């Protein structure tokens, strides 16, 4: 007949949602005298919406985020030091065009990673690729790749993503000789793509963390040229905020 | 017939007998030991456990 | 608007034909008030037909066939040695399921290559993959691959195709190296995939052709285990066409 | 011999067509040396086509349709009240899956029975089973069945068909007994199988038609829960044909 | 394509074996230049043979025989009193045309039921229907049917089969009033179909077994008119024959 042939052709053209809903769309267009062009547009638009949803699902899967969070679950009353409007502006993703780097600095547990992942999620929503990594982990992976000789592959893996979320810069300290990998990543992404950094160590401690003063100075010179630095002043939310607000 | 009804009955049953009958080994009502318990305080805001999906709005707004 | 968005969605869902013909088909439906289901079916049918056409063109391109020939072009009155019945039954492509190898033997210009090319074309048309190679070129490429150490790559390339058409066999003499290359090719495609071969020398002569009586006998024994022979006899069609052109 | 044994086997395996056409098809194959597979395929295809033809004839016979009508015979220019789009979409037979009941309302001779007969014919052609009964005859047969105690038999006979076309509704007035018979028929085929009904009275008038306002309202409420209405308006095609014959 | 369509059409025409072997038959006809008519005849003949085999399977299933035995497992040296040639003649099934009744009489365990079932199996092989029952069981079933009022159905069930194997006539004695059922069966099958009887009680004991002298006399008068009575004189095979031959 024709219904089975339509189903088969929709499946062969990779249009599952179209195969599911074509009968209902046809009936609705029938009951409202919808033009043929608008009927086709409705079908195509539904298919596009579903495909974009699945694409966003795949991108969030490959982002390698430890978890999923958003600005909705964030309270700016507990963080009054920094302006709320600036974060909302960042949510517009105007920094992706400017290629500016976003830095969150503050004591542990003050919500750095939360905000970074929220911004990354906003970027992933609108199609931009995003990769989440810990600085020490990134350096270790680059070192292993260099030892194996195929360093450029991993370097491209780290440089291609539009948004790079490097977290826990100061949490762990690898052999200083490997800091050149971090410098390579930061310089290659320089003036090309934004970088989202989050850490609890001042800018002076970088020389100690990487075990090199001039290398850290150059890394910061490039990472801070086009950037918007947010310094979060407060106390560990999970413990201090609840303890001080339950009183 | 409804899971809400079942949960209500279960909580009532627990608070009636399950957490009231003395244990066969401790030999004391569980609620007294509960009063003896010292648990760490709860955070004010609970860890949000809700499905988070991203969707796109159609042309018309549906 | 709507038309541009329809075009964008069509080209984002990999729908080339619909991008152009949708307006014409909408015009046609309006001129006859065709049902929505039938309109969608017409669009999908046209898309599928063109997709299959492009796929078949690509398959023919990959096959490396020197030129396109069909049994419909092959006259049988001029070739009374064989009968249409056997040839068309072969064209049904049952030997692939039976893994029977097909061998054509006859004087130059008889047509033993036209039939092989037609069989390959039909196999391509029915979704199978065919590779057409001349025995001399096959041997040369295999020798080069062995020299570069990539012999496994070329062996996989020559074994993967469902139907392998080996042409220009017997006319050129072979050394023991080429003999073992041919034996390896046959063994890899023995009871695994049909081989279509055209030659002008009897089986016994293969010992002299390859310069190794034992190896030639082994090749013949393995090949004839699943084989269909075609002894073609007749005046060269090239010569007859030349005579007709003269007169 | 062989021919007589072939005939006997054909008539013992329920192969009517092959019994006669096998000789002609053998002649045709010999005249063109058709392949055995294609010869068998031609035989089987002819047999299947004739089998389907006979099956459709039997289905039409069982349907009790007074005469065969098709939408191709139904002119739409003469009936501008409705549009070809809706009618053909109904002809796609999606309401059966949706279990939507179809109601036609209009003046005498408009064509509300021609469309129903065409829908039934298409449903028969697509493998569905259709029963065409006039409301008066339906009521009379149900009353007789109840008198003889076989009401369940006739109810099963009238509910089993996938599509039930109830004709001649409204013109004849109904008593409460007939009212409850109609209500039972509707209830049995409510959300279970489509009902195609043609009438000439508005829904409100059904209270007077059946002589029970509450029962008529219940019937209308249950029917309209899954219904498609067709208000046909125009000069009687019978009268127009008579006028054309006169001139 | 065509192979799948051929398979589908063969299944829709109820030709499973034809669907399985059509490719092989086509290939064989190809390699031997078999005529199209002979190809069709081969396919039809194979299908007919398989269908007849399945029909014989169903007939043997419905025969309700306690087990399956044949003359092959029968030793005529242990039963020299009766002629072997007569049994072989019976195996020709000439009695089915003459409508003569076959009676086996002898002591228990002398092979009566074995021979009766063997002859019944021979009859089933050539398409003739056969029903096996024990006389007392038949009478009891007829009595139950008569009590339920639908006696004619069971009577037709017992009379329709071409061969009726009534065994264990004297094993059990039901209420004499029910012997009229046995008389009904024997008289209705009289001069219409053969009856195969096997029992170890002389013809004089029938009046005692059925509890009626004249009724038994009439039953025997009808059952013995056209018959071939075999009297087996000997001893119980299973015990006596082995005991006397192991010495
Ligand atoms: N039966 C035929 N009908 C039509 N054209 C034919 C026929 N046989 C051969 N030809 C023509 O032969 C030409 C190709 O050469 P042909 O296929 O005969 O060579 P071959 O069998 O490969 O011989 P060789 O031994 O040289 O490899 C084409 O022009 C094709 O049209
Ligand atoms: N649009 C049409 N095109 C062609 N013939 C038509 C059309 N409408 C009606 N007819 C003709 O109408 C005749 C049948 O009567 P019609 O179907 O109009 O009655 P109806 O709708 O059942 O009316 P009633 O209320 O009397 O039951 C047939 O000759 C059919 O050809
Ligand atoms: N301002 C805030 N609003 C809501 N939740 C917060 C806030 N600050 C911290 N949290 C909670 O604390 C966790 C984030 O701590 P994080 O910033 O990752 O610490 P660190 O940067 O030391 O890893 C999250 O589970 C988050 O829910
Ligand atoms: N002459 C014989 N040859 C082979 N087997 C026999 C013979 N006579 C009896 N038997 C065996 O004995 C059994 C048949 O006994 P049967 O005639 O049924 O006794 P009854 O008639 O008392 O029921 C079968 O299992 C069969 O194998
Ligand atoms: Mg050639
Ligand atoms: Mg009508």
């Amino acid at each position: 007949n024709m219904k089975e042939r339509i189903h088969e052709y929709c499946h062969r053209l990779h249009l599952p949602v179209m195969a599911e809903r074509w009968s209902a769309m046809a009936e609705y267009a029938s009951t409202h005298n919808i033009s043929y062009s608008e009927f086709l547009f409705r079908l195509l638009e539904a298919e596009i919406v579903e495909k974009q949803a699945r694409s966003i699902q795949t991108l969030i899967k490959l982002s390698k985020l430890p978890y999923r969070k958003t600005i909705d679950t964030f309270d700016f009353t507990a963080q009054p030091s920094v302006d709320e409007r600036r974060i909302r502006e960042l949510l517009t993703l105007s920094f992706i065009d400017r290629k500016e780097n976003i830095l969150f600095l503050g004591p542990p547990g003050i919500g750095k990673t939360h905000l970074a992942i929220s911004i990354g999620m906003e970027a992933i929503a609108r199609g931009y690729k995003t990769y989440f990594i810990t600085a020490h982990d990134l350096v270790n992976q680059l070192r292993r790749a260099d030892q194996e000789g195929k360093l450029e592959k991993k370097l491209r893996v780290f440089v291609k993503p539009t948004v790079l979320i490097i977290d826990q810069m100061g949490y762990l300290k690898l052999d200083p000789n490997s800091a050149h990998y971090l410098f390579q990543v930061i310089a290659r992404r320089y003036e090309h793509a934004p970088i989202i950094l989050t850490s609890n160590k001042s800018f002076g401690e970088w020389g100690e963390i990487v075990g090199d003063s001039v290398l850290a100075t150059a890394m910061l010179d490039r990472l801070l040229h086009h950037s918007i630095i947010f310094n979060l002043k407060g106390e560990s939310y999970r413990l201090r905020e609840k303890r001080l607000q339950e009183e | 017939e409804s899971i809400e009804e079942l949960n209500f009955l279960l909580h009532r049953w627990l608070d009636q007998v399950a957490n009231r009958k003395p244990n066969a080994t401790t030999g004391i009502s569980p609620q007294e030991r509960w009063a003896e318990e010292s648990l760490k305080p709860l955070p004010l805001k609970d860890y949000d456990t809700s499905y988070l999906s991203y969707r796109k709005v159609h042309w018309d707004g549906s």
